[PDB]
């Protein structure tokens, strides 16, 4: 009843659109403008084909982006744009530069509190939730995968009509919401954002997609998560979840070959040689200096902060840079408990302290593993040796 | 708009609980040893008469485990390694390399 | 053990099971008293008979040859 | 493990009252625990003396036996 | 030496030979919980730490697929295992199964292998079906096909009609046929969908059978 | 200092100088969490191991013992080519096979995948000791009480007692501990069932219900309390009417 | 229809069963003499293992 | 008018049947259609009648159906037992001659036993004893523990 | 109750710490009378056990009465 369709086409300001247009290159330009005249035809006059001749001889003669944005605003679609486009135009905005934008983590659960593995047709999911949220507001959806991760991604935007105005009878658009889906995890990924608007979606979801079984979203983390990519590599299924920081090299398991590798290339009998450690703490106490221990020095920091020799991904940015982490710690002292709690805060917390290593700040032997960059982006309480993520 | 949003995150919270699971579980387990102890009273009576019920007769076999039993005993009897000529083959030679 | 002291009976079979990879004797569905009838199932499944029929007969070629055999006698007198 | 004080609050006031809950049902499975105990005695105990007077007929049965020894010798 | 070099190669041979079963336990260590003893100035481990490596023997290339690890953790005061650090999916839910075992006490060897066997059974329940797609594929009896992660939910034209099969471990369970052709009445979609269930082993049979 | 380390390296001087977290290389270390932690009572060893340089072809043939059983071993030998480089198999051939386990065996090793029938051998052998155990307790719980008799091939065991209430009223059960080995419909392990029969004066009672006893009573208390408390319910009512 | 081809795959086995009766199946008469001559062996076997 | 209905609501009814009820389900799956008609509930008169006659009917067909896969496994292990028999004699032989290997079960066991007693007769029992007889009896005392 | 907001979080405090103490008494007077109760239980039992066996083994005695009547 209230699904909208395509052709339709919304009111806002259009100096902001333009700003936004102004980000993309002319090649994408030119391929987004012949499928929207293909599938839309406009105002001009002419075959795609003389569309074609004239885009053609706009591009090999260097004309500026500026006339191709002009036209696209003020000759063939002077009106502007259907909700579609502005859709598209926000979906390759986000797969251009995917560091502009953040995320929040959410775990789905069942009533056993078992994770609940999400499984997805979209055709079903998607007729669902269009007609659930219809019947409160009025809403469209696009729906897309990410060019190279096994995400589908969502954007919802609802509209509202009309300060004062006479019977033009637009609908005003208002800040768009995102969501995502790994293909086999429990785990949900969607913008950060506490309106109304955001909280009646995220419902709507967690009601259509159960069909069988009652579900529920549960947060497990307080702080955003940038780069889609980095969010990905967190909590969606793979194998660096859960073995992070120095435990990255299980997941990358490329040390390991099969057995019926060949024999005298095996690693085994070939070996690799290592540093010796002190634990008499002369690291307080105090160039005099040869490069070989040295090296192996610098080598023992790279996998402490790293996991591997070769410092899989400068010496100092990590595999995914945390912005922030509060840690509590919780020891028992003479039947009294005492509280330290740190705070960190920069680009990369982690690489930071291990150039404070590096510079012989820190003591790398004492340094703890949370400390290191394993739980990476949970903050959490330690007791007992055991992290535990913040409720 | 508020109040059918609040509304809706109540229903969804209702039938996640644990206490929804732990109830129903409980009903279940209170079946089945209800069950159990119907049952365990009923043939501990027919073992020792005073029954007053049926429990004692095989009408039908339709339900049956001896077929795979029975197979699995021939199988064994007739192995052609195993079997019982096989096996007295084996000692008939051994007593005789004894004997000789 | 369910209410005297809130177990060690359950979690026994359960590892039970996964150590042994254990069949048992499954229950069978109802509703509403809605039970089993040998008569009704036999029908809709015809096979029944024939199948309880003919692994009769094969019992009892099986059953005389072992007897025949007296493989019986012959492994009593090794237990 | 919370941090902001409302929270603390909250969370305190939850935990005693659960705690408080808690007593009562740990309360309420003793009586029915010495019920059972009491009954699981009971009939022991009736298993072990109706087995002496079964044991009972069994030596007057032994009589008999005693009988039948006396009447071939 | 000339001994040590010609020796470790028939161990490790015997150590194929072991791989050759796929559930593998492996060693394995945490550098931060290593301290002294204070008098004799020797070194000790905190914590108890063990390996599980899961290789699946891929007869379809008659090689090993790239295999997984799971690592578990003792607890400082209660003496019983925790899982800390894993490589097995999300999907897999291993602190789940780890839980389940023994009632969470996790102690034995034998606990630890039990959990060990499930997850790899597990694993071998995906390596499995990814296995006989891939083959039918290769064949030619199906066209192209896109699969999930665990290779639950698969997609697949067979020669001009198109198919979405949900499958739990060994066995389809649902099925269902999008494509509208002449002779596919509803009667022939029906009884089509409902041949497709079962165990998947008889799934390659009876589709070459219902090719036309 | 700095050292150099290989799979022979003293696991002493691998730990001191353990600062990263990849997998322990000492290598009679993987071949012990191979050969005595995940594959207990498992004595094998490679025969022959020649490779062939000029086709490049490592051969092996390498031979088993399965000793859960120490009376009665079962044992296997497994010939097997591989590539040598690029990590492929050729072929491989079991050579050898006791005969206490070749039918038993041979469906299970007609198939392909060793995997399979390598730790399935290895989880069969472990479940008949289980049987063999859960056989045994029982005997000896009911062994003076009640005289009992193991059969079909240790396969299923028969119990008795004379019930008083009626004159020399006798009571006969007898129960099953079958193991099944795979190759067709689920699975790939070798899987094992329980199930009992009841007799009083010779007269079989329903199936049915004494199928779900055994269920419940089993699921209540596990095979080994469960069976022995079957015995107390069906060799011992006259006691228990109160 | 389901309960059909349930059906028809019994009739298969059950087939197969019958195939194997009618394999096994031969005449016995002289099963005396083998218990006679297994009586005999029994002797010895006492002799040596009776308990 | 909120109240009044002369029919079952929605929501009431498991998913397979409020999908197929109004709607092709685009889907089948066998084992979710049972677990779903065991939830339908006990209710013009007629169509009642028709109703529960057909529920109770459906009840039993699954239940058959659910007795009917419990026979089938079993009978697939046999078939199994009995092949790798089968399969076992015919390797043996090298040739059919399986009836007659049957059938000359009992021939070869009588005169297997009978060339075995001409020796045992003081192999074993002359020994007459356990450790004494050890070669024959022992021997066999231990293959019959295998 | 109490006026002081300090007063009231320490008077919470030590209600948590009586209830947990409490809560945590009443095990062992429980366990202890269940263990007593138990170890009757069990020596009963192997009295019973007892009686069990040789009425069981009066079956002998009752082979010596009915194979006279052979």
């Amino acid at each position: 009843e209230l699904r909208l369709e395509d052709n339709y086409v919304p009111t806002s300001d259009t100096l902001v659109v333009f700003k936004q247009l102004m980000k993309l290159p002319v090649t994408v330009l030119y391929d987004l403008t012949l499928s929207w005249f293909a599938k839309f035809g406009g105002s001009f006059d002419g075959d795609i084909y003389l569309l074609t001749e004239t885009l053609d001889l706009l591009i090999e003669k260097g004309v500026r982006r500026n006339v191709i944005v002009n036209r696209i605003l003020y000759v063939y679609w002077p009106d502007g744009l259907n909700v579609f486009q502005l859709a598209e135009i926000d979906c390759h905005l986000m797969i251009s530069k995917p560091e502009k934008f953040k995320w929040l983590p959410s775990k789905a659960l069942r009533g056993d509190g078992k994770p609940y593995v999400v499984k997805l047709q979209p055709a079903k999911f998607i007729e669902n939730l269009q007609t659930d949220l219809a019947k409160i507001y009025h809403c469209h959806v696009y729906m897309f995968k990410h060019p190279s991760l096994p995400v589908l991604i969502t954007r919802i935007q609802l509209f509202d009509s009309n300060l004062d105005k006479f019977q033009g009878k637009p609908l005003i658009s208002r800040r768009p919401y995102y969501v995502a889906f790994p293909l086999n995890s429990p785990i949900i990924f969607h913008s950060v954002d506490k309106d109304i608007y955001a909280r009646l979606v995220l419902q709507s979801i967690s009601r259509t997609i159960s069909e069988r079984e009652t579900i529920i979203f549960k947060p497990v983390q307080k702080i955003p998560v940038k780069s889609i990519h980095n969010i990905m590599t967190l909590l969606g299924p793979s194998r660096f979840a859960e073995s992070m920081g120095p435990w990255e090299c299980y997941a990358s398991a490329n040390f390991e070959r099969s057995p019926l590798h060949d024999y005298k290339k095996h690693q085994g009998l070939t070996g690799k040689k290592v540093m010796v450690r002190e634990f008499d703490d002369s690291f307080l106490n105090d160039g005099k200096e040869e490069p070989e221990i040295r090296r192996l020095r610098l080598e023992k920091n790279m996998i402490k902060f790293k996991g591997s020799a070769n410092g899989v991904m400068s010496r100092y940015s990590s595999l995914v840079p945390i912005e922030k982490v509060g840690f509590t710690l919780k020891n028992e002292i003479n039947s009294r408990i005492i509280t330290i709690k740190l705070k960190f805060n920069g680009n990369d917390i982690f690489g930071g302290l291990h150039e404070l290593c590096d510079k012989n700040l820190i003591n790398i032997d004492k340094v703890p593993g949370w400390l290191a960059g394993e739980n990476g982006s949970f903050s959490g309480t330690i007791m007992n040796g055991d992290f535990q993520r913040e409720q | 708009n508020q109040q059918i949003i609040s509304v809706r995150n109540e229903i969804q919270e209702l039938k996640a609980g644990k206490d929804w699971h732990d109830l129903q579980n409980e009903q279940a387990k209170l079946n089945d040893k209800v069950k159990l102890n119907k049952r365990l009273n009923d043939l501990t009576s027919t073992l020792l008469g005073k029954y007053e019920g049926s429990q004692d007769s095989e009408d039908d076999s339709i339900r049956d485990d001896s077929n795979i039993l029975d197979i699995a005993h021939f199988v064994d009897l007739m192995d052609p390694y195993n079997g019982l000529l096989k096996k007295i083959n084996k000692i008939n030679e051994n007593l005789s390399n004894e004997l000789q | 053990y369910t209410y005297g002291l809130e177990p060690d009976g359950p979690v026994t079979f359960r590892n039970d099971s996964h150590e042994l990879n254990l069949m048992l004797n499954d229950p069978i569905k109802s509703t509403a008293d809605v039970r089993l009838d040998k008569e009704e199932v036999l029908s809709l499944l015809p096979s029944l008979k024939e199948y309880t029929k003919k692994s009769k007969e094969l019992k009892e070629t099986m059953g005389q040859m072992i007897s025949d055999s007296h493989e019986e006698e012959i492994k009593e007198v090794f237990v | 493990r919370e941090s902001s004080k409302a929270a603390i609050l909250a969370c305190a006031a939850e935990y005693i009252q659960k705690l408080k809950e808690t007593d009562e049902a740990n309360i309420e499975k003793w009586t029915l625990q010495k019920l059972l105990s009491e009954q699981n005695a009971s009939q022991l105990a009736s298993a072990n003396e109706k087995l002496q007077e079964e044991l009972g007929n069994a030596y007057k049965e032994i009589e008999y036996m005693k009988r039948v020894l006396r009447k071939e010798g | 030496s000339t001994s040590d070099r010609s020796e470790l190669e028939d161990y490790i041979v015997l150590e194929n030979v072991y791989r050759m079963f796929g559930i593998t336990f492996f060693p394995l260590v945490d550098p931060i919980d290593l301290k002294i003893k204070d008098a004799s100035g020797e070194i000790f481990v905190d914590r108890e730490m063990l390996g599980i490596r899961l290789e699946v023997f891929s007869e379809r290339t008659s090689q090993f697929e790239k295999p997984h690890y799971v690592l578990l953790k003792k607890r400082i005061k209660s003496n019983s295992w925790f899982l800390f650090k894993h490589t097995i999916p999300s999907f897999i839910d291993v602190q789940g199964i780890f839980d389940d075992t023994n009632g969470g006490l996790v102690i034995s060897h034998d606990d630890a292998y039990l959990f060990a066997k499930r997850v790899f059974l597990q694993l071998v329940e995906v390596q499995k079906r990814r296995q006989i797609f891939k083959d039918l594929e290769a064949k030619k009896i199906i066209h192209d096909l896109d699969l999930d992660l665990e290779s639950s939910m698969v997609s697949f034209f067979v020669k001009d009609i198109k198919v979405e099969l949900f499958v739990k471990q060994n066995e389809i369970v649902s099925c269902s046929i999008l494509d509208d052709i002449h002779d596919f009445s509803q009667n022939n979609k029906s009884k089509w969908e409902i041949a497709l269930l079962g165990s998947l082993d008889d799934l390659e049979l009876k589709l070459n059978h219902s090719f036309a | 200092r700095v050292e150099r380390i290989n799979g022979l390296t003293n696991l002493q001087k691998e730990l001191v100088t353990k600062y990263d977290t990849l997998p322990l290389l000492n290598m009679n270390l993987r071949l012990s969490y191979l050969r005595d932690h995940t594959y207990p009572h498992l004595q094998v060893s490679v025969q022959s191991r020649d490779r062939v340089h000029n086709d490049g072809i490592e051969v092996l043939v390498v031979n088993y013992k399965f000793c859960r059983n120490t009376m009665n071993p079962f044992e296997i030998q497994f010939k097997m080519f591989y590539k040598f480089e690029d990590s492929t198999l050729l072929k491989w051939e079991i050579l050898r096979i006791s005969t206490n386990v070749r039918l038993k065996a041979k469906q299970l090793l007609a198939t392909r995948n060793f995997q399979k029938c390598l730790l399935s051998l290895y989880e069969f052998d472990k479940i008949k000791s289980k049987k063999t155990g859960i056989f045994q307790n029982l005997i000896n719980l009911l062994k003076r009480k009640t005289r009992c008799y193991l059969m079909n091939n240790s396969d299923s065991l028969i119990v008795e007692r004379v019930i008083r209430e009626g004159r020399l009223t006798t009571i006969k059960l007898q129960i099953n501990f079958i193991i099944t080995m795979p190759g067709e419909r689920n699975c790939f392990l070798p899987m094992s069932k329980i199930s009992i029969a009841l007799w009083k004066g010779g007269e079989r009672f329903n199936q049915i219900d004494l199928d779900e006893i055994c269920y419940g009573l089993i699921k209540e208390y596990g095979v080994k309390t469960g069976l022995k408390e079957i015995c107390n319910v069906c060799l011992f009512p006259d006691m228990y009417a109160r | 229809q389901r309960l059909q081809i349930l059906d028809d795959a019994i009739q298969e086995k059950t087939s197969e069963l019958a195939e194997f009766e009618n394999m096994v199946r031969s005449p016995s008469a002289g099963d005396n003499a083998i218990p006679g001559l297994l009586q005999i062996i029994q002797s010895y076997i006492n002799l040596l293992e009776e308990n | 008018i909120m109240e009044l209905v002369g029919d079952i609501p929605k929501y009431s009814l498991g998913s397979e049947l409020r999908n197929r009820v109004e709607g092709e389900p685009q889907s089948t799956s066998i084992e979710r259609l049972i677990e779903d008609v065991l939830k339908l509930p006990q209710m013009d008169l007629k169509v009642l009648s028709e109703y529960s006659n057909l529920r109770k009917d459906l009840i039993l067909k699954c239940q058959a159906l659910q007795i009917g896969e419990s026979k089938l496994s079993d009978i697939l292990s046999q078939t199994n037992s009995i092949n790798s028999l089968t399969t076992s004699i015919k390797e043996a032989s090298e040739d059919d001659d399986i009836s007659e290997y049957f059938a000359t079960y009992n021939g070869k066991l009588v005169v297997a036993l009978e060339e075995m007693k001409l020796l045992l007769e003081e192999a074993v029992k002359t020994f007459g004893n356990s450790p004494e007889k050890r070669e024959k009896i022992k021997k066999i005392l231990s293959e019959l523990k295998k």
